């Protein structure tokens, strides 16, 4: 009781003291300016509704001893939320549960609780047609069940309390969606309370009939609204297709909905990323790595991004695929410098031309890259060091032996040695004759390329371009 | 703001290109001279 | 009444032209 | 239905409508500071 | 290929002479 | 020394003389504008991306 | 339990009259039920374990009558059914030696991107087990460069079935490969050393690839076309291009847009 | 290959793939994405006697995959198997670039409709007045004139 009595009630107020300023400013907000005059296309509330995000992402830890959080829930819950003079006692309200914590006990909300804390929305004169309060006062309980997760005999209680939004979202799909802005600030409580729907899911569940239901989804988007419905539904129908086998690549191909044309900076930058990963899994090498690169530098200033520890290794991948290779350790952090030394240790071996170099990293790191799930794309780089090798001797021997090639990349056998040069031809690599006879391959010496036409060709792509990014400063200026 | 919603969880450059180079190839390329002199 | 809505959103497009070839149509001139 | 035939387009004929307000905005500013130096 | 270059970046300095004269009126004007 | 400038052959000894003064005023004089123009991008970082 | 097809399946009947009555069985299986992966009911597997059995031995004889649009008709039935999450058998004798199958086929019907998107469905089985289905991923990986003796060394190495009208497609495929390999910049080959590269002897065979192509039947002789003169000084096609070019050059430079 | 078995001409299995494209060509609504022809001349093959019922399924599939016109067309030779289908959450998707075509066609139409017209339809314009009863069934009038002036009826 003192080693309680001085660290437990602190807890319950100085979260009272924020809890007061943040959501309760969005409650004093968006259900006054998202039900009522508007929320406009420079809004507020979603940022507002990003800040109420993250904040309790890395808030809560503890099951709420003192009932510091587990009282919060019968003070927020008790909520009409209908107009000022009826919320003028409620305001009083959240202060006179504050005392329900502090004279008394409230109810202890540990793993058990929570089934008092969903049926609310018919006391004392609640509704569902005012959404922007009724879809973030499910959203206002909806996160922090689901935020921890703590998966001990609970996922029933983060269900029904998805039912009752998901009975918000048929009257969402449905009721009134126009000018309110009933479709569009609820998309966010969509696509994000989909990733809460889905590591429920992607724990224990299974997953395809909420993708048909997301096919109902996306049937009333751009249907009704062609702004960020057109967007989160497609990251999220895509996010567990990549890895199944269903056809979900050609489809994506041919649909309209590869342009929502506007998704908020965060959610498009990944966004080019997921069908980055469909022309890389599905041989198109030369298209995606300009989309990679694109998915790369629109992304925010955050430390602790493990997805951009994924795209920094995939997005030179395919150019080991095409050749190009940059210092990928140009950015090399704390975090960067342990997810590298397994994959930098492999694009060693690219650059030098030994071939059973690759067996030596295969069996070294077999298994590392099983992890990261890009397995299937490493297994077919001996093509690509087979060629790299046959440039660098082409350039490097005028007249070799083909019987003195083959040693020099243990190959074993110099009969197939004359085959690979024959496909070197084919695909182009190097273009003089092999005296089969003989057995030297004899090369010609370069001639003056100053003098041919394809220098302008590095210009002529560039020409252009910097007269774009000039043209970019000028309609991007005059804004006063 | 710093949401990133997560599915899943000089000095430096010039010696890189040279440990490209010489990676696994004569570091203390030293006393080999003074063995390659009777051998060549 | 959501066609009330196509033939004022009509209204809206043509008059929005409208000004726009407008205002457009003097940088030139202006200028000179 | 016949509700559905024409109702997808009137979604968004309200969304283009500030669009050329814009261009107006973003090319009468400058018109005018134009047209202002000039009597100047 | 080179005067083309200075073009971009020319403008860019002006659009930073814009959003020097866009956030430092907003907060002092209205 | 590149006091004279040619080439020596090893068999039968044969000098092979050139000459041209190739270029070299066209393209480092505006090679050397690039670098300067980098550090003029670099210089927008003290007035830009620190202020907006 | 209205099976009526017990007797003569393991047994070889070459193109008898069976199959009329076969697919006439068939028939009779699609007046009790569908094909559909009956989600309920799990517990009767009678549609599901011993009708997939028909549908597999259906596609087995479906290649040894060379009956090739019918035969990636069943195939694709049997993808539909392993689709399915409930739980059936892992697999059999059978399953290796079929979806591998497919594997090797599809690798002769010259569409390389349906090769690959197999491969989420089985991630550990091609490497590290599952050495039957190593050997036809291995082997398109040796067509991939230009490995060709490796290729034949598999075709000494066949072990799960026959395989034969997958491996004689792919004689065929590398027969015009070569005739398309021996265009490349040579000198005079005998009539032993291109001779061989294929796997021939001496029949006239030769003649119908050097009648086909050019490197013309001479004395012990392939004469080399290694011109590659007429294309090349073409001021007129960059003068046509760039003079476009210039003048798109021109359109974002002074013309405010 | 769920409509790869479309391969047997034989009509017991054409009268089986419409009996089987009622509840099978709902999940892999993808993996049908190159359907047309099994589908029309399939539709015009009489042996698959519910032959407009694969014009529904293609319908199903094609707006699926963005190809809304492809649905749309498929709708159109679907005759009355789809011409009914007018009040659902789907149907509404085909039933969108019917008369949003239609009622251009029909703009041309009134604007002169003396020689040199398109082809009525008989089933693009069949729901027209079909969903004009609409405009009468549930009691909503102000949107028929819309409809009407708008299709230029």
């Amino acid at each position: 009781p003192p080693g309680g009595g001085e660290q437990e009630p602190p807890p319950p107020p100085a979260p009272q003291d924020v809890e007061m300023k943040e959501e309760a400013a969005t409650g004093g907000g968006s259900t006054g300016e998202a039900d009522g005059k508007t929320a406009a296309a420079a809004a507020e509330h979603s940022q507002r509704e990003l800040d109420t995000v993250t904040l309790e992402d890395i808030k809560e830890h503890v099951k709420q001893l003192e009932k510091a959080v587990s009282g919060k829930e019968p003070r927020f819950v008790l909520r009409a939320l209908r107009m000022l003079p009826s919320t003028s006692r409620r305001l009083n309200h959240y202060v006179l549960y504050k005392a329900v914590q502090g004279f008394f006990t409230s109810n202890n909300a540990t793993r058990d609780f929570l089934l008092p804390f969903l049926e609310e929305p018919m006391d004392t004169e609640a509704d569902l047609q005012f959404r922007p309060r009724t879809g973030k006062a499910a959203s206002t309980p909806l996160l922090p069940e689901v935020e921890a997760y703590l998966q001990l005999l609970v996922v029933i209680f983060m269900m029904n309390s998805k039912r009752y939004k998901e009975a918000q979202k048929i009257s969402d799909d449905l009721m009134q969606k126009i000018s309110t802005q009933n479709r569009r600030a609820l998309d966010l409580v969509a696509a994000k309370c989909y990733y809460y729907h889905a590591r429920v899911y992607e724990f224990l569940d299974k997953l395809d009939v909420v993708r048909s239901f997301l096919h109902a989804r996306l049937r009333t988007a751009t249907l009704r609204h062609d702004a960020d419905g057109q967007a989160t539904l497609l990251n999220l129908l895509l996010r567990n297709y990549l890895h199944y086998s269903l056809y979900d690549q050609a489809e994506k191909l041919v649909s309209k909905s590869v342009f929502p044309e506007q998704a908020n900076n965060n959610e498009w930058a990944r966004y080019l990323y997921y069908t980055g990963r469909i022309k890389a899994i599905q041989l198109e090498y030369s298209e995606a790595r300009r989309t990679m690169t694109n998915a790369l530098r629109k992304a925010p200033q955050h430390t602790a991004v493990g997805f951009k520890q994924t795209v920094h290794k995939l997005l030179i991948v395919v150019e080991l695929l095409l050749g190009e290779i940059p210092d990928r350790l140009q950015f090399r952090q704390p975090s960067l410098k342990r997810s590298l030394m397994p994959y930098f240790l492999l694009t060693q071996a690219v650059r030098t031309g030994n071939l059973a170099k690759f067996n030596q990293v295969l069996d070294q790191f077999g298994e590392k890259f099983q992890a990261d799930g890009t397995y299937t794309l490493i297994i077919r780089l001996r093509h690509n060091v087979i060629k790299t090798g046959v440039r660098m001797i082409s350039l490097s021997y005028s007249r070799i032996s083909l019987a003195d090639i083959a040693q020099k990349l243990q190959l074993d056998s110099p009969e197939d040695a004359e085959f690979i040069v024959a496909k070197a031809i084919r695909d182009g690599v190097i273009e003089a004759s092999i005296n089969h006879e003989k057995g030297y391959v004899q090369s010609k010496e370069m001639i003056d390329i100053y003098s041919t036409r394809e220098p302008q060709l590095a210009f002529h792509q560039r020409i252009s371009f910097c007269l774009d990014i000039h043209n970019m400063s000028v309609k991007a200026m005059r804004f006063p | 703001m710093s949401e990133k919603k997560q599915p899943v969880d000089e000095d430096n450059w010039d010696d890189d290109n040279v440990e490209d180079d010489f990676s696994n190839q004569l570091r203390a390329e030293l006393e080999k001279h003074g063995y390659k002199m009777e051998t060549s | 009444d959501l066609y009330s809505r196509y033939k004022k959103l009509q209204q809206e497009l043509e008059f929005l032209e409208v000004q726009e070839e407008y205002i457009k149509d003097e940088q030139k001139n202006l200028k000179k | 239905g016949l509700r559905q035939y024409y109702l997808s387009k009137i979604e968004e004929l309200q969304l283009i409508v500030n669009d050329k307000s814009q261009n107006l905005r973003r090319l009468q500013a400058q018109r005018n500071e134009l047209n202002a130096k000039v009597r100047l | 290929y080179l005067a083309s270059l200075i073009r971009s970046v020319v403008a860019l300095h002006n659009l930073i002479n814009n959003k020097i004269a866009n956030r430092d009126a907003e907060k002092k004007e209205g | 020394d590149k006091k004279f400038h040619g080439i020596l052959d090893q068999g039968e000894g044969v000098l092979i003389i050139f000459d041209e003064p190739p270029v070299d005023k066209t393209y480092e004089a505006a090679l050397e504008t690039i670098q300067n123009m980098s550090k003029v991008v670099d210089s927008l970082y003290n007035k830009a991306k620190k202020l907006t | 339990m209205y099976e009526q097809l017990k007797g003569e399946w393991n047994r070889k009947s070459p193109n008898l009259s069976k199959c009329g009555e076969e697919l006439g069985r068939l028939k009779l299986v699609l007046l009790e039920l569908n094909f559909l992966p009956t989600t309920g009911t799990k517990l009767t597997k009678q549609q599901l374990i011993l009708a997939r059995d028909i549908l597999e031995i259906g596609a087995q004889w479906s290649i040894l009558r060379k009956d090739i649009p019918s035969f990636e008709r069943y195939m694709a039935q049997l993808k539909c059914y392993y689709f399915d999450y409930k739980e059936q058998l892992p697999e059999s004798a059978y399953m290796h030696q079929l979806l591998g199958l497919n594997l090797l086929f599809l690798l002769s019907q010259n569409r390389v991107a349906e090769f690959h998107t197999e491969l989420e469905r089985l991630p550990a089985k091609d490497i590290q087990t599952n050495v039957y289905i190593k050997h036809p991923v291995s082997l398109e990986q040796y067509l991939m460069e230009g490995s060709y003796n490796k290729v034949f060394l598999a075709k000494g190495n066949i072990p799960a079935e026959s395989y034969t009208f997958f491996i004689d497609i792919l004689l065929d495929t590398i027969r015009d490969e070569i005739a398309g390999c021996i265009e490349k910049a040579y000198e005079k080959i005998l009539f032993t050393e291109a001779t061989r590269i294929l796997f021939f002897n001496t029949p006239k065979k030769m003649t119908d690839y050097a009648k086909k192509r050019g490197w013309v039947l001479g004395p012990n002789n392939y004469y080399s076309f290694a011109s590659q003169q007429q294309k090349p000084e073409d001021t007129t096609i960059p003068s046509t291009e760039l003079a476009k070019q210039v003048i798109e050059y021109a359109r974002q430079l002074e013309m405010i847009v | 290959g769920i409509i790869s078995l479309l391969d047997e001409d034989e009509p017991q299995l054409k009268e089986f793939a419409l009996h089987k494209l009622n509840a099978v060509v709902n999940d892999f609504w993808a993996e049908i994405s190159e359907s047309v022809d099994k589908i029309e001349v399939l539709y015009e093959d009489e042996g698959f006697r519910s032959r407009q019922f694969a014009a529904l399924v293609a319908s199903k599939v094609f707006y699926h995959l963005g190809a809304f016109e492809e649905s749309l067309n498929y709708a159109l030779g679907a005759g009355d198997l789809f011409n009914v289908n007018d009040n659902s959450e789907y149907v509404e998707t085909i039933i969108a670039k019917c008369i949003d075509h239609y009622t251009k066609q029909c703009v041309e139409n009134a604007d002169l409709p003396e020689g040199e017209k398109k082809p009525i339809d008989q089933r693009l314009e069949g729901i027209v007045n079909k969903m004009f009863q609409r405009c009468l069934d549930d009691h909503k009038y102000k949107q028929a004139i819309g409809i009407a002036l708008e299709t230029r009826r």
